[PDB]
């Protein structure tokens, strides 16, 4: 009785990882996304697969 | 009086006008930034008598007359982005459909 | 300096179009691995190449909907072309446009492929249209870039602009993003043995292998000298 009329809108926002994300393993580890630096920081494997 | 949507906020930018669609809703597909204002529902405001200086502004400015306060839907802080779609359920009685 | 045998670039491998491997002549040792260390940096971070900056279609707005027969939405549809690359020339902004009716699968040869907007790999998973009547157009802004960005950045320069309809396109851009340096003791028999290093380079095809080598390298001497104040 209220409202005659009622216009609901939704709007979708996306969300990427930032300096704080919490990512979790199925063995029961977890953790607080701490520091990422360039990916040339990343030790390079014997192929050099960072 | 009811409050309905129509884009016609009472003292309105443009820009903010310039979003919302004619139904006081705005159309689909683009995004929207910062408290950006999406429906313009109308509340309606009491009247008052001749009022020379209110006489005076509506002869002057006019098309308000303290008559609609914005009731306009705007985005919330820090809240922005795409939007995924919009639906109107109006009750029996009411046939707007305007969009 | 003290005989530093400075060598140059030999053998320099390309197997595909999409990278190369050049080997050189030997260098020191405690150097080689910082010299790569540098050219690889410089080679794919400050990496000239082209990416994707601005989207549109009539139909397809900002929203990811799905194009009329297309299966992918505007959102799937820039991830599945994100999976290739393409060309403008010396000078960038040059447009892409991908376009294609019937029902057949979807691929690149019918897409704004110019002399300044180039294409190699013609034949991507581009949600062929299903529908008969449906006939997709999307145009893709190809620009030329260095470095990664999201799409909120040009927000500020495209305010009044961007209006509804015009999609403002993101990259990573990183024009190399993969180089390997590998430095190793060889090439070296008459002098003191010496260590020559090997750059397996790719591109996704913005720009040529030799030509990172170079410019890295270049940026490798600016810098390097640079300590000197």
């Amino acid at each position: 009785p209220g409202v005659l009329k009622i216009v609901k809108v939704y709007l979708a926002v996306k969300r990427r990882i930032q300096p704080g994300d919490k990512m979790a393993g199925r063995h029961g580890n977890k953790g607080v996304i701490s520091k990422i630096n360039p990916i040339e920081d990343m030790p390079y494997d014997e192929n050099g697969t960072p | 009086g009811p409050e309905e949507i129509t884009a016609d906020i009472p003292n309105v930018g443009e820009a903010a006008l310039s979003k919302l669609d004619e139904s006081g809703i705005v159309y689909i597909g683009a995004e929207v930034t910062g408290g950006d204002i999406l429906v313009g529902k109308v509340t309606p405001k009491g009247e008052t008598q001749l009022t020379p200086e209110e006489k005076l502004l509506r002869a002057i400015f006019g098309e308000k007359a303290s008559d609609v306060k914005d009731s306009s839907l705007r985005v919330p802080n820090g809240v922005s982005g795409t939007v995924i779609d919009v639906q109107v359920f109006t009750r029996d009685g009411v046939e707007k459909d305007k969009r | 300096v003290t005989e530093f045998l400075k060598p140059r670039l030999v053998d320099i491998e390309q197997v595909s179009s999409t990278h190369a491997k050049v080997t050189l002549e030997p260098l020191e040792r405690g150097f080689g691995h910082t010299l790569g260390n540098a050219l690889r940096r410089i080679l794919l971070s400050s990496m000239p190449g082209c990416a994707v900056t601005e989207v549109e279609i009539d139909g397809v707005l900002h929203e990811y909907s799905t194009k009329e027969g297309v299966q992918e939405d505007i959102l799937e549809i820039l991830l599945n072309l994100k999976g290739l690359a393409v060309r403008v020339q010396g000078k960038d902004e040059v447009i892409l446009t991908l376009n294609k009716s019937g029902i057949g699968p979807v691929t690149a040869a019918d897409i704004t492929h110019d002399g300044d907007v180039e294409i190699v790999k013609p034949q991507h998973v581009i949600c062929h249209l299903t529908d008969e009547n449906a006939s997709i157009s999307m145009r893709i802004k190809v620009q030329r870039g260095r470095g990664y960005v999201p799409a909120s950045t040009r927000i500020h320069s495209e305010e009044d602009e961007r209006p509804i309809g015009r999609l403002l396109v993101d990259a990573c851009y990183s024009p190399v993003e993969r180089i390997a340096y590998n430095v190793e003791a060889a090439r070296v028999e008459q002098r003191t043995d010496l260590d020559k290093l090997v750059i397996e380079m790719e591109t996704n095809g913005t720009i040529d292998p030799e030509e990172a080598i170079r410019r890295a390298a270049t940026i490798l001497a600016e810098q390097l000298e640079a300590f000197v104040d």
